[PDB]
Order: structure tokens, then C-alpha cells, then sequence
């Protein structure tokens, strides 16, 4: 417990560049362990309370990794406490790029914490073709309508995220090591959300006869379909914007679309 | 008598905290045992995180040190026990979570150099420490006695 | 606005001893003024956000003065923002006396902010014999039941305040300049609350025929009457406890009691 | 996984005296952890395969601690593999004390592994007054008859253990560091088994009306009652035998007996 | 280790009896405690007048010796206690008459030189010795156990 906390202090420190990935493991391993699962999250409460947005910026990139990989119990940890990062409302920083980005970025993560309030079960990491480990494609009709609507609120927030920044990202408003570090988890999640929803549809149309709730499907698909055009423009502009051309920074969206709409309306 | 002045000089040069000095002072080279009054001062000043986490960490490390340092092991257990009774609420809450770790300090065998079981004194004192922590209800009763007792006087 | 903020910075600074009372005036005058009434409260949000409980301790003694004297609009200022001083939950400090006192003291003031949520109108400073300026003794029967019940929650919190400290106050757990500074406003309010309630009863029994709501009075008086014994012991113990014997630190409670119970039950 | 295995190698080594208890923790912590729970038990298969009964003697004292404290999943680990320590059948050693003790001691632990085959749930560590965490006093009537009968086979093996040694223990046939090390877990378990059974009876007689299976109780109690006399003589002789007078080496058995028989027959 | 060989050499020159050598051997300079097996040999050979009277007289004198010799006091009480249980009939008969004298060995305070209460260990061991001798019936029961127990084996 004490030795594990020391690893967090060294890794999540003020060193401009991104932390060592190997050091992150030892910190983010202690979560499936049913020994305590508290000491890790204790230090992640007093530090966001601080006013500075330098250490806090790098603090919110580790949570974004643990939430996309770790057990869903980790998500449940920061639910019993209603307050998370709301104290960052109304703040003032040096450059205009800082505060303008923080004010919206801080609320994007709040939605991710609110994601567990409704869906609870782990979503971002349950394969594409699986029934047992996945709790989305084979959920209750009531839960199925809720888990998709929750993902919509998170997906639409990506457009809202770029709204306050305008155009898309702008390298001029994102030219530091701390800022570019937090861009990768946002994109990896964005493509993840896009993947796990359309992957459900691949299993949904297959399992139509063995189900009970056809009415609560078409509105979910229709709303998600319109988001494609919004997401295509998001990355098309990002591609034009000068940035590191990594697979995790600019994935390819257009893959499932013409053979999804037609096959779904047949059931209705 | 003479080694005490030298020990204190080394601590001042390095610049250890107030807690680390008192812990090192308890683990003295002399044969004379530690005083009970000194345990009271530590118990009262064992609330802060910066102090408490250091106190628990140091005393745990004092249990090993080296083969020759046998006095440093017995004195550590004496301090830990008193920090549970008249210590603070934060002391108990942390010990409750770390009870799983503290529990495994009963079979502590050791042999310095010549051939004298120095862990006999350690084993006896540690046995009492585990017995008190094993009973959760007993710990709660001790808290009420120290809290109310302190309020009775002031 | 800028010059007025400078007065706050100099007065509310880390200087151990209490601030200059003359300097406080210029800061607490700007409240009846309908020019902005914002710049004063802006600086009282980012500073409580800090983790340290030294500057924060002296910060919460000025608000206690302005709330007992200023316009009720000042109370209305910190209502639109739901968050006030809740961030101080779960903290750790040097001495045991600090955290043990802060955890409850911080919630006592929260109740004072919640006081405006129900009663709204100014209570702690409307004279003892007045109808026009007072909005308690001549309020609606619905408001009358609410304004007293709200004061009860505040009055009972005084007993809760001393509960975590035990006995009463204990000079050993209150032997610094910052701690003794915050004791005076707590006592002045405690006697104030006790005064403005029993003063209402002096006007209540006088105005019985010219009213409409006899049923919603006896439960209010009965509950308040039992608090007398709790309050008597509070100051009786405080008198024994070694502390500055000032009129504002140890007022005399027993004055209205035997000639209040008998005269009220006649109406029923 | 690799670093944890190194702790086992250093602790469980040939050093005559008992290993360091602090070192044992790090090894026996990795069991509630749902990361792998395999690498720990892998090294505990190739080492018992060896013919020597010196390292093996100290190897079987750690398992006796982990089985009385750890999660019941640890017990489930060595069930899928039918073979455990049967290879030690028909062996030959230096002194007569060694082989005569090993041949029976090796089978005593086999029964402990066979304990999980029937009862499965954790027995040796579920408090004395608890319903939720305990799975013995509030089990199915079919499971209740099975869990007690299984404990009987383990309890009777203690008498069988001393049978091949005769008298009781004999210090002359147990005068080494390795031999006296394995005596403590055997006794701690012996008193544990005696405790958790009679503790169930304390809750059994309390919960008679709220149950369904009175017929399958009297035979369980009657058989267990006769074992008391056998167990009393076991420790009475042990007390006479020169050995370390520790609470964990010679607990006091006679505590629950006259106020157990009479209260149970009333229900029948 | 080295002081033991020198001590034994001095005893041979003076020419002490077999009992006096074993008593002096028990009161060793080394920190290691006396063995229990050595107490058995003394108990069996504590029948004769020439041996018994010397054993009781020497061990009584070992309690004082000097300020520095503190180990010589604790070891003496260990030997005396065992000579009552598994000793002989003559041991008990003499102790019964001299019980009036032996009784006054409870409040034995002492301070060597520096300032360490060496009599703390002495006081505890002596307390048990007086407790056993105080009960006449208990002594009689112990005799039967040792006599019959010896006859059981041979």
C-alpha cells in the first residue's frame, strides 16, 4: 500500500514529458486485487483540489487509461463520492489556451464518471464477438436502451469538446508536452466508443429473432447514425491539422455504414 | 552515556524529522529501557499524516536493521503498542486496513553472531501486540477510554 | 472594486493576531451598495479551495461578522452557487486539535448558508420590539413555522459543535490566536439566536388575537424550551473553562423562562 | 510474479530454524488477487516430488497457514489436480522418528485437501457469531450434514496422527527445529476445528424453529460429543509432555459441554 | 569461552568438591543460561550429608558474592528450586526446618555500580521459590510424583 503509493508519486510528477509506462503498470495493477483498493484513489482527491493546472493536467491522463482497461470496480470507486472535479469551475490561468481547454475538458471526464451511474458494467473493453464477457449486446431491453443512450452523451461530448476549441484541435493552442499527452487517451476512447457501438449492431442484427424489444432499437441506431458524419469531419480536419500521425492519434472511421442501415430496417 | 552524544550529533547533521529523532532515541545503544513518559508525547503527536506515516514506516524498519542491532527491535514494538491506545483516530483507521500486514509479526526468529536467541524478548512483546489488534471490539473500547479520559482532564 | 479588494488582502493575511477592525469596515461596507456586490465574494472562493487550514481559519471569521450585520442580500450571494466549503471534507493536519475542530466547524457555517435557503429574510439583527423592520414576529403562518424550525437546526448545531470537542471547549485544544479569534463570533451568534427567538415569543403572546395559526406555535415553543437546559450547561461549563471573561464570550442566558411557558399555554 | 516467487525461495530454504514471518506475508498475500494465482502454486509441485524429507518438512508448514487464513479459492487450486503428496508413500529415511511420522503426517494434509472436495466453502475462519460471512450454521440441510461429517474425518485423523507416534507426541521423537515448527499449525487447526464446530451448535440451538431438518442434527452432535473425551486426553497428555508452553501449542478445551447436550435434546 | 577454561583451572588448583565445581559451573560468566539436564544430575546426587549441606550452604552464599557478580545470584535460585522437586527426602526434611530462614528471600534489592536493577530477575525467580515452599501440602504431592515417577522407569 505504502510502496505502491510511492510509485504514483515518482511517475505522476512535474517532469514535462510523459511518465514511464512501466511505472504506471505497478500502480494500475492494484485494482483487480481485493485487498483494499483505496490507497490508490486517496491520493487522487487532494491533488485535483489544487488550483494549478499543470500537475492536474498530467493527473487526468492516467485515470483515462485505467478506466479503459481496468476492472469496472475502479469506476465504482468514485461514485459513492458525488464530488469529483467540479471545483475547477471558474478558474484563471496564464495563456488563453489553458483555461479555454480546461473548462470543457474537466466536464468531459465528469461524464465518464457519470457513465457508471447508469450502465455500471464495463463497456470500453469487452471484445467485438463475445456474449459471456460482454454485457451490452445481450443485456435486458431496459438496460440496452440505457447503455446506448449513455454512450451517446459521451460521444456527443467529443463534438462539444472541439466546439470551445473551434475548428478541431489547433496545434497553436496545443503546443506543450502536457497538452499533447492528454490528446491520445481522448482519441483512443473516441474510436473505442465508435467501435463498441457499431460492433453491437453487428451482433444485434444477427440476434433479432432471439430477442424481445424491437421498438427500442431503431431510435438508438438512427441517433447513432447521424453522429457518423459529425465524427468523420472530426478526424478529417484532424488529419489536416499538423500532429503526430500515430494509429492511436488518427484511426480510420469509415468501415461500417452502408451495410448496417439497410439490414436493420428489415426487422422493423 | 558517551555514545548517546555521538548518535545525536549524526542525526542533526543529516537533518531528520522530530519523529525520527525520538524513535532513534528510543532505540538507544545503552542497556537501560525506554521511559513511559516519552511514549505519551509520541501518542499525542501522532495525528498528522506527515508524522504518522513516517512513525509507522520507521518502526517497521527498526525491526530488522542488522544482526547486531537487537535492541532496536524490542524498543520498536513498545512504541507501536502505545500508539494504538492513546494515539489517535487516524492511527486506528490505518492499522485496521494494514492489520492484514501487521498480523504477520509473530514468528520472528533471529540469531546475531555468537549464538543467543535475541528474538525471545521480541516474540513475547510482539505476541501481545497481535492479541490486542486481533480483537476489533477491544480496540473500540480502548478508544473510548482514552478519548473520554482525555476530555475528563482537558 | 480593485482598491476595495486590496483592503481584504492586507486585513485577511497571515499575521497570527486578529486583523484591524477599522480595515474590516471598508470591506464590509460594500454590500448595501448596488454597484456590483461581486468582487468582494470572488476572492472568497479560490482561497477556501486551498488545503491549508491557517489562512482559511481567519477567513471564516469575517463572513461570520458580515452575516450578522450586513444586508440579507449578502446571504443571497452564496446561494446560487451550491458549493461553498464542502471540499474540506476528509482532511489531515498537524495537531489532533486542528482536524477534529475543522471537520465540524466547517459544517456549522454551511448550515448558516442553508439558513437563507428557507427563511431568506434577515433574522440576526431585527431588534426586539419592532414590526415593520422585523420579518419574523409578523410573518405568514407558513413562514413562521419555517423560520423557527430553521433556527432550531442552527441552535442544535451548537451542541453538536461541542460534541466532537467534548466537555465544552477545552483551552488545551484551543490555545492559538487563530482559534480564539473564531470563538467570539460563534458565541455572539449563539446568544443572538437565543435572543431573537425568545424575543419573538414576547411579541407572540401579545399578538394572539390578531393572528391565524394557533396550532403551529406550541410545537415550536416546546422544542425551543428544551434547548434552554442544553444551552445553560453550555455556558455554565464554559464559565468554568479558563477563557477571556468578555461579555461577548460569556453572556448571561437565564432571563426569560418562567414567565414564558405559563403565558403561552393559556391560548391553547 | 517473478519477484514474488523469489520471496518463496529465500523464505522456504534450508536454514533449520523457522522462516521469517514478514517474508511469508508477501507470498501469502498473492491469493485474493485475481491476476493469475498460479505461479505461487507451481513451485509447490516439483519440490514435494523430491525424495528428501528436510525441505519438504518446512514446505508443508506454509500451506497449513495459508489454508487457515487465505481465500477458499486457494483450496480450490489443488483440486483440479488429483495428485498432491501421494508419492511419499513407501519411503526410507535416517532416523526411525522421521519415516514413522512422515507416513501419517503426509496423509493428514491430504484429508485437508479432500475437505474442499465436499464442503468447498471456507470453514476455518468464519467467526463464531455471524450469518452472512459464515457458510456453515446457515447452510442447506444437505450441505449441513456434509460439512460436519467432513470435519469429523479431519478431527478423528488427529487421534490417528498420535496413534502411529503413540502416547501423544514424545519430545524424544520430535527434537529438531523442523519438527517442532510443524507442530504449531497442527495444534492451531486442531483447536480451530474444535472451536468452529461447537460454535455452530451455539447458533444451531438458537435457530431451531427457523430451520427444516431436525433429523439430520442429533447424529452429528452425538458423534462429535464422543470426540471430546478423545480430545481432552490428547492435550492432557501433551501438557505432561515437555514442550513449549505457548497458547497456540496447548489451548484449553473444556469450555462448552455440559450446557450443550441438554439443550439440544429438547428439540428432538 | 576463554574465561571458562581459566575458571575451571582455579577450581582444580584449590581442590573443591564435585558439588562446588558444578555450582560454580552453573554460575558462569557467559550470558548463556544454565541447562536443565545439569539440574537432574545435581538432584540425583543430593542425598548425602557431606554433599547436601555443602550445596545448600554454597548456593545461599552465591546470592551475595559482590556487586558485580549478578549472574551468580540468578543461577543459584534455579538450582535450589529443582533440588526440592526431584531431589531427595533429606532435602525436604531439612528445608522444612530451615523454612523459617529461607522464607526471608523475597525483598532482595540490589544495585551494582552504574544504575541497573539486576535484582528484578532475582526477585521474580525467588517469588516462585517462596510460593512453592509456603504450601506444605503441595510439597508432599510433588514428592509422590518424583518418587513414583522414578520407580516407574527404574
Amino acid at each position: 500500500d505504502s510502496d505502491l503509493q510511492k510509485a504514483l508519486k515518482k511517475a505522476c510528477s512535474v517532469e514535462e514529458t510523459a511518465p514511464k509506462r512501466k511505472h504506471v503498470r505497478a500502480c494500475i495493477v492494484y485494482t483487480w486485487d481485493h485487498q483494499s483498493s483505496k490507497a490508490v484513489f486517496t491520493t487522487l482527491k487532494t491533488l485535483p483540489l489544487a488550483n494549478d493546472e499543470v500537475q492536474l493536467f498530467k493527473m487526468l491522463i492516467v485515470l483515462h487509461k485505467i478506466i479503459q482497461e481496468g476492472h469496472p470496480s475502479a469506476l465504482a470507486e468514485a461514485i459513492r463520492d458525488r464530488d469529483w472535479i467540479r471545483s475547477l469551475g471558474r478558474v484563471h490561468s496564464g495563456g488563453s489556451s489553458y483555461s479555454k481547454l480546461i473548462r470543457e475538458y474537466v466536464r468531459y471526464l465528469v461524464l465518464k464518471l457519470d457513465f457508471h451511474a447508469h450502465h455500471r458494467g464495463f463497456n470500453n473493453g469487452t471484445f467485438e464477438y463475445e456474449e459471456y464477457v460482454s454485457l451490452v449486446s445481450v443485456s435486458d431491453p431496459d438496460e440496452g436502451y440505457e447503455t446506448i443512450l449513455d454512450l451517446m452523451s459521451l460521444q456527443d461530448s467529443l463534438d462539444e469538446f472541439s466546439q470551445i476549441i473551434f475548428a478541431s484541435i489547433q496545434s497553436e493552442r496545443r503546443n506543450t508536452e502536457c497538452k499533447i499527452s492528454a490528446l491520445i487517451p481522448l482519441i483512443a476512447e473516441s474510436y473505442g466508443i465508435y467501435k463498441f457501438i457499431t460492433s453491437m449492431l453487428r451482433a444485434m442484427h444477427r440476434q433479432l429473432n432471439d430477442a424481445e424489444g424491437d421498438a427500442a432499437l431503431q431510435p438508438l441506431k438512427e441517433r447513432y447514425e447521424l453522429q457518423h458524419a459529425r465524427l468523420f469531419e472530426f478526424y478529417a480536419d484532424c488529419s489536416s491539422v499538423k500532429y503526430l500521425t500515430t494509429l492511436v492519434t488518427i484511426p480510420k472511421l469509415p468501415v461500417d455504414a452502408p451495410d448496417v442501415f439497410l439490414i436493420n430496417d428489415v426487422d422493423e | 552515556m558517551s555514545k548517546q552524544f555521538v548518535r545525536s550529533a549524526k542525526n542533526l547533521v543529516k537533518g531528520y524529522s522530530s519523529t525520527q529523532v525520538l524513535v532513534r532515541n528510543a532505540t538507544s545503544n545503552d542497556n537501560h529501557q525506554v521511559s513511559k513518559d516519552s511514549l505519551i508525547e509520541l501518542a499525542e503527536k501522532s495525528y498528522d499524516s506527515a508524522d504518522f506515516f513516517e512513525i509507522m514506516d520507521m518502526l517497521d524498519k527498526r525491526l530488522n536493521d542488522k544482526g547486531k542491532y537487537w535492541r532496536h527491535i524490542a524498543k520498536a514494538l513498545t512504541v507501536i503498542d502505545y500508539l494504538i491506545r492513546f494515539g489517535s483516530e487516524n492511527c486506528v483507521l490505518w492499522c485496521r486496513e494494514n492489520l492484514y500486514i501487521i498480523k504477520t509479526l509473530k514468528e520472528f526468529r533471529h540469531e546475531d553472531d555468537e549464538g543467543i536467541d535475541q528474538g525471545q524478548i521480541v516474540r513475547v512483546k510482539a505476541k501481545e501486540l497481535t492479541a490486542l489488534l486481533s480483537d476489533d471490539e477491544r480496540l473500540n473500547e480502548e478508544r473510548n477510554m482514552n478519548i473520554k479520559g482525555r476530555n475528563r482532564k482537558g
